[PDB]
């Protein structure tokens, strides 16, 4: 599974630019695609979402109208066309793979991101930095403005880890379920208030931990909890 | 030729068979023990079930 | 000589019959004549799963009691969300003549097979989003009638070559073979997974030890082909449906037939048998377009499922016992409570 | 009502439904045939010379051909036991059963008649027509002309048999071979018309090893079968 | 224009009473069997159910007409019930005509061309053409509600949907009814059949018995349609080209209304011809 991205750089304000994403190694047609931005020092922010079959397209309130999303399934390439660029649109953009069926793991694979520099349920992470040492157990907590437990019995909270100079990697989806390829050390639990517990910590778990809601669009992230040695 | 059949019959003959009364008692015991956990035999309160 | 061997076999069969007859201390019907009847079970359809092009032969409930796999002769398995009727997966099959399907206990794999004599295991949870053929198991010289998963790596199959086989998955080779003088039609695995009973087209059902590989016990009594077979949840009993329009419940420990379920108003063979969670209810699909729910202890027809315009081919009860799903030749599955 | 992931799952189900409808458009327009016969019968030759013109233990062999822009799937059975009572149930919805019989073998002609009787009177094929391919007509012609073996030694009703008036003898072929082949066809058609009412019909055809018209006769017979099915379904009879 | 209506009191009540009594139960069993065909993947079920619904609408409208002809042709039910019932008695028959034409075309496609046009014989196509046909009602019904048709005669009776000395908005819609509604449907029926009758009598699989039976059924259907509708449309023409004075209205009144009453037997013949004679119906009966 590989999600390479391209089409970013220096652009003068008020211009336009198209971002492309080449997917190779998985069935692109059956996967929904997401564009998620991250400012150079701030956290993650969802930009757009296109569904399988291109029948459900959602945009963030800050990009709606002036951004459009599209896909080419035969060419296996995602596109985000952006017009009327502003200073707020200086970020690394990430392509995110997310399938939706019973038991599926959305936001399973993230791309590599492209830098573009120009010249609503609230997720609160009250803790931004945590001093940690290897071998200990730490718990990262998030809060939600609205209850994420739906009537179907699913609490739609997602956990991501952004290691230094790397794309976010899914850890826990739906607040309890472990992703594929993450060690059993990670565990998550919660209710409006949540937590992510890491036991027997290793040196590869340092980074910024983000919590994301998926109960209703727009998908809103948290500030992020940085774990430094 | 038929030696395999004879050996199979001999191996299947010397077994320990309990009385059919004890078999019926065991089946009844299982049914009565798990009766309360059978939604089809004992209907659900129509709110715990996932199809209504 | 041959005559001596035949005489010895006849003597051994007579000895087995006498030993079985010398244990009929009290018939199960006589003992359960005192227990109360379950009454009329007015089961009702709640979800109709439609989308199959042709008739369905096999269905299997997941361990989660929410995901179904249904095999139809349109070359398709469909993995249904029972709760929401949503179609989770649609797996095309390279052989359209499918007679069996199995859903792995872990939920990671599905199985299919039919007149192509191959047990195809499909991987559901892959890094790519598509369902891929994990592998194809070949070695049977007859049509594959039933397949069941011991785990993600072992699968037991029954074929029309008068043979069952336990297969390893990582190495697609018959770990062991089980040798019935007729087409084997149905398999059922004991809850302990260490044994399995198989019914064949010789009115005989054989209980096999999976590890050792030899026929532990054999049971007779039917007058025609055995088409379906299942275990009582205890693991020490099993029920068989047959083309002689009768169901029969046997016990391994008693090593003899316990009880028979039949009515003069039904003259069609049983095509799919299943037990409720308690074992009090024995559900049997028939060619009369119905699924009859019997009281397994009283031989009293306690309910009828009548929603299919064609013959009921497959039938299965969830792990939690909430619902019973029956799929028929009318291209539909129906979920009942 | 529905969560976002639930709506996306519903969308996935809708796309699966769309693909299933596209596949139904193909399944409805594709006709499935069941090829039956014996080792003596040249059904393998028919398969070869019909696939040309248009795994070790594998029990099914699918030959897909096309006539007048309509698709057909013959399904030969080649790795199954002599018993047929059960897997035949899988073919209760096929358009036709193509039954190939070696007319030359007088010794095994009764076995062929018994097998055809089993197929015709089967419970699950009560609404399924049989296209009867009396193969190896050239061998039968040679055998009857160079007369050493006689049908009267196998069927003691050939002496008191006359060629039916509604006969279509091929040009330049003797009345003896016509009498023989029509006697064989009449045995098969007598079994066919002894029962079955009008739900299914047996279509007889005198075929040879190298005939190129077999696909055409299958197409015509299947067209007639579908016509009868539509007459029944659309309330015309 | 002093026109007398004694046929409306002698033969009309009988006809309406009979058509009601023998058609309301008939076009309910017919509807049930059409629904049964709908349960199976049968395209003809949509057409049968729609035809039965149109007939049921005609039957529903019948009691008002019976009451009307009972009181010496005096529609004492307001100026809108008259329009509705007159539409259901005059313009509603063409919905049934279009639906039996749909049945005939579907039969021709299924019999004469079994290997093609599989798209056109789906439930989606059937409901699409049914929606198109019902649009026409809506869209003709509107046209008729545009005009106000209640005329008080010499005896103060309010005749409904009938102005004898025919009007200028008539004499042209009657041409439309004849050309599109009789001539085109009868041509469509005589082309769909005799194409079915050519596909049959060409097949080598059905016996001569059944082949003659199918021809008899087709001939009965076509002849019943003709006997029900041809006199009415011929008289519609005869009244749209030679009617200019009150004298001709008195002359042709009896014939025209006899033909109109003859059209009322279509709703009682349709369940017989399209649902009762079928062998599938006999099994579930």
């Amino acid at each position: 599974v590989q999600l390479v991205e391209s089409g970013g750089g220096l652009v003068q304000p008020g211009g336009s630019r198209k971002l492309s994403c080449s997917a190779s190694g998985f069935a692109f047609s059956s996967f929904g695609m997401h564009w998620v931005r991250q400012a150079p020092e701030k956290g993650l922010e969802w930009v757009a979402y296109i569904s399988s079959g291109s029948g459900t397209i959602y945009y963030a309130d800050t990009v709606k109208g002036r951004f459009t999303i599209s896909r080419d399934d035969p060419k296996n390439t995602l596109f985000l066309q952006m017009t009327s660029l502003r200073s707020e649109d200086t970020a690394m953009y990430y392509c995110v793979r997310s399938i939706y069926y019973y038991g599926s793991s959305p936001f399973d694979f993230w791309g590599q991101g492209t830098t573009l520099t120009v010249s609503d349920i609230v997720m609160t992470q009250a803790t931004s930095s945590v001093p940690v040492t290897p071998g200990e157990s730490v718990s990262i907590s998030c809060r939600s403005s609205k209850s994420l437990l739906h009537s179907n019995g699913n609490t739609y909270l997602y956990w991501f880890l952004q290691r230094p100079g790397q794309s976010p990697q899914l850890l826990i989806y739906r607040m309890s379920n472990l992703a594929s390829g993450v060690p059993d050390r990670f565990s998550g639990s919660g209710s409006t208030a949540f937590t992510l517990t890491i036991s027997r910590l290793e040196a590869e778990d340092v980074g910024v931990y983000y919590c994301m809601q998926h109960l209703e669009y727009p998908l809103t992230f948290g500030a992020g909890t940085k774990l430094e040695l | 030729q038929a030696r395999k059949l004879v050996e199979q019959l001999k191996m299947e003959a010397n077994i320990d068979r309990i009385k059919v009364s004890k078999a019926a008692a065991d089946l009844m015991a299982y049914c009565e023990a798990h009766a309360k956990e059978d939604p089809l035999l004992t209907p659900v309160p129509a709110s715990e079930n996932p199809f209504r | 000589e041959l005559d001596q061997l035949r005489q010895e076999a006849e003597q051994l069969k007579n000895q087995i019959r006498d030993a079985r007859k010398a244990c009929a201390d009290a018939t199960l019907s006589q003992i359960t004549n005192n227990i109360d009847p379950v009454g009329r079970i007015q089961m009702r359809t709640r979800r109709t799963l439609r989308g199959h092009l042709a008739k369905i032969y096999a269905m299997h409930w997941g361990t989660d009691s929410r995901l179904l796999v249904s095999a139809s002769q349109d070359g398709k398995l469909i993995i249904w969300d029972s709760y929401t009727t949503n179609k989770v997966h649609a797996i095309p099959l390279r052989s359209s003549w499918v007679m069996t399907c199995a859903y792995a206990p872990s939920g990671n794999y599905v199985a299919c097979g039919g007149l192509d004599n191959i047990c195809s295991i499909y991987n559901l949870k892959t890094r790519e989003g598509n369902v891929r053929v994990s592998r194809e198991l070949a070695g049977h010289t007859g049509y594959l009638s039933c397949c069941r998963f011991l785990d993600d790596n072992q699968i037991v199959t029954s074929s029309g070559d008068t043979t069952c086989a336990l297969w390893d998955i990582e190495t697609g080779q018959q770990t062991t073979t089980f040798t019935h003088t007729g087409d084997v039609m149905s398999l059922s695995l004991a809850p302990d997974t260490r044994l399995f009973v198989s019914g064949a087209c010789d009115a005989s059902a054989k209980l096999w030890d999976v590890r050792e590989g030899m026929c532990r016990q054999t049971f007779t009594g039917h007058e025609s082909d055995i088409n379906a077979i299942c275990f009582f949840p205890n693991g020490n009993a099993f029920a068989t449906g047959s083309d002689d329009a009768t169901c029969r419940l046997f016990d391994l420990r008693a090593d003899q037939e316990l009880m028979t379920y039949s009515h003069d108003n039904i003259i069609c063979g049983i095509t799919s048998v299943s037990f409720s969670k308690s074992g009090r209810l024995l559900l049997a699909g028939y060619d009369d377009f119905n699924c009859n729910v019997w009281d397994a202890l009283k031989a009293d027809r306690a309910g009828v499922l009548a929603g299919h315009d064609n013959r009921v081919s497959c039938l299965g009860v969830t792990d939690d016992g909430m619902a019973v799903a029956t799929g028929s030749w009318d291209s539909f599955l129906k979920i009942w409570n | 009502t529905l969560s976002a992931e639930d709506k996306a799952a519903v969308e996935r189900s809708k796309m699966i439904e769309k693909q299933l409808q596209k596949d139904k458009q193909v399944y409805r327009a594709t006709h499935r045939l069941l090829l039956l016969g014996a080792d003596n019968s040249g059904k393998s030759t028919i398969v070869k010379q019909m696939r040309i013109y248009h795994v070790k233990t594998s029990g099914i062999f699918e030959t897909k051909f096309q006539v007048d822009k309509v698709n057909f799937h013959m399904f030969d059975v080649g790795a199954q036991r002599d018993e047929r009572r059960k897997w035949i149930q899988c073919f209760n919805d096929v358009t036709a059963i193509i039954f190939v019989v070696d007319s030359s073998d007088y010794n095994r002609l009764q076995e062929a008649l018994n097998d055809f009787k089993s197929i015709w009177n089967n419970r699950w094929l009560r609404t399924i027509s049989v296209i009867l391919f009396l193969n190896k007509q050239d061998l039968l012609a040679e055998k009857v002309l160079a007369g050493k073996s006689k049908i009267e030694d196998y069927f003691p009703e050939f002496a008191r048999y006359t060629t039916p008036e509604d006969a279509t003898p091929e040009p330049g072929e003797d009345p003896r071979v016509t009498r023989a082949k029509y006697f064989i066809r009449d045995e098969f058609l007598r079994i066919s018309t002894a029962s079955g009412d009008g739900r299914h019909y047996c279509y007889p055809h005198f075929t040879c090893s190298v005939d190129t018209e077999n696909a055409r006769r299958i197409f015509n017979d299947c067209r007639d079968i579908i016509q009868r099915m539509h007459l029944r379904q659309y309330e015309l009879l | 224009c002093t026109i007398d209506h004694t046929i409306h009191q002698t033969l009309a009540p009988v006809v309406y009473v009979t058509v009601l009594v023998v058609g309301f139960p008939a076009n309910c069993l017919s509807l049930y069997f059409g629904y049964l065909q709908i349960k199976a993947r049968n395209e003809l079920g949509v057409y049968l159910c729609n035809l039965t619904v149109a007939d049921l609408f005609y039957i529903c409208s019948l009691p008002f007409w019976l009451q009307y002809v009972l009181q010496h042709d005096n529609w004492s039910h307001g100026d809108l019930s008259c329009q509705v019932c007159g539409i259901l008695l005059y313009e509603n028959i063409y919905i049934s005509v279009g639906f039996l034409c749909c049945i005939s075309v579907d039969r021709y496609l299924a019999v004469a061309h079994p290997f093609r046009f599989h798209q056109f014989r789906t439930l989606k196509a059937a409901v699409g053409v049914s929606v198109v046909i019902w649009a026409k009602e809506l869209l003709t019904s509107i046209y008729f509600l545009m005009h106000e048709e209640v005329i008080e005669d010499e005896n103060q009776h309010r005749v409904c949907f009938e102005h004898y000395p025919i009007q200028a908005w008539q004499r042209a819609i009657n041409y439309y009814r004849f050309l599109v509604g009789f001539l085109f449907p009868i041509c469509l029926l005589l082309a769909s059949y005799q194409g079915i009758l050519r596909a049959v009598r060409r097949s080598h699989g059905t016996q001569k018995s059944r082949k003659d039976q199918i021809q008899r059924l087709v001939l009965s259907t076509v002849v019943i349609f003709l006997a029900c509708f041809l006199p009415y449309h011929v008289l519609l023409l005869v009244r749209s080209v030679w009617e200019a004075s009150c004298d001709f209205a008195k002359g042709v009144f009896n014939a025209y209304h006899f033909s109109l009453l003859l059209t009322s037997f279509n709703c009682v013949a349709d369940p017989v011809l399209y649902c009762f004679v079928s062998e599938t119906t006999h099994r579930d009966l």
